[PDB]
């Protein structure tokens, strides 16, 4: 278990670390998207309420992320996919901050739990979407891969996107966006990245996540104890020992940090 | 510049913070 470093405490300390460290890992949760104006999709009232009147077969919001229900009726998922699809919402200040840090080469990796795909829109290249995203779509059968744009037309017109390779008389020959559905396994890319990034990171920043769900929750405990860990979240996380606790709205705190960093970061305000 | 409360040794309370008891 990691003990909190006694020599790293202040927001000035965090600012200096942000200036000196060159291989930063940023863990982001739902907190970096709350200002983007995205309707919730994990409860009621949420998107499930509007989908209940259209698709009376949905037992719960979680069903649209279940592979078995998806095979029976993929339509309610694709109506959800249309509402959250990339390009419809603007990335928050937190995304822009991470994107700039990647442009300057200071970003080792951004591990996120979000599926809103705002990282790609923001121009962040070194991303790892642990729960997947709409970045790519893949056929359920022949595993043919296409870009996000290749299925934008169908999803927008509420037509279930079909696979061009598989036979046209094939029922389940449909392009499913690479969101990690229930039961499915984490992409191989994640574990290779985490295995070696952990021995490469010099600074860990957590932004807007409670760190209660796997596999992102396990990351802070898997990196060497000497690496500084900064928390940027609305609530403290008692089950962890962060060196710096910046508590409050993520956009507010990031804005403050950008002000203190100056340079290209200040121009983000 | 933003307003904040410094709680020694390492806690900062900004706008929108959710700390209770
Ligand atoms: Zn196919």
């Amino acid at each position: 278990m990691r003990k909190k470093r006694k020599d790293i405490n202040t927001i000035e300390d965090a600012v200096k670390l942000l200036q000196e460290c060159k291989k930063i890992i940023v863990l982001t949760g739902a907190g970096v998207s709350v200002s983007c104006g995205i309707p919730d999709f994990r409860s009621r009232d949420g998107i499930y309420a509007r989908l209940a009147v259209d698709f009376p077969d949905l037992p719960d919001p979680q069903a649209m992320f279940d592979i078995e229900y998806f095979r029976k009726d993929p339509r309610p998922f694709f109506k959800f996919a249309k509402e959250i699809y990339p390009g419809q919402f603007q990335p928050s200040l937190c995304h822009k901050f991470i994107a700039l840090s990647d442009k300057e080469g200071k970003l080792l990796r951004n591990y996120t739990q979000n599926i809103d795909t705002l990282e790609q829109v923001a121009g962040i290249q070194r991303i790892i979407q642990c729960h997947g995203s709409f970045a790519t779509a893949s056929c359920l059968i022949c595993k043919y891969k296409v870009d996000c744009e290749a299925v934008r037309g169908d999803i927008f017109n509420q037509v279930v996107p079909r696979c061009p390779r598989c036979p046209a008389d094939e029922p389940l020959a449909i392009m499913k966006p690479e969101i990690v559905f229930f039961g499915e396994n984490l992409p191989e890319q994640f574990h290779r990245a985490m295995k070696y990034d952990k021995d490469e990171v010099d600074l860990l920043i957590v932004i807007g996540s409670s760190l209660k769900v796997r596999p992102v929750a396990l990351i802070p405990s898997s990196i060497p104890h000497e690496v500084p860990q900064i928390l940027i979240n609305r609530e403290p996380l008692p089950h962890l020992h962060f060196d710096v606790e910046l508590l409050g709205d993520c956009d507010v705190i990031i804005n403050e940090l950008c002000h203190r960093l100056g340079g290209e970061y200040a121009k983000l305000c | 510049g933003s307003q904040y409360l410094f709680l020694p040794p390492n806690r900062y309370i900004f706008h929108g913070a959710e700390v209770y008891s």
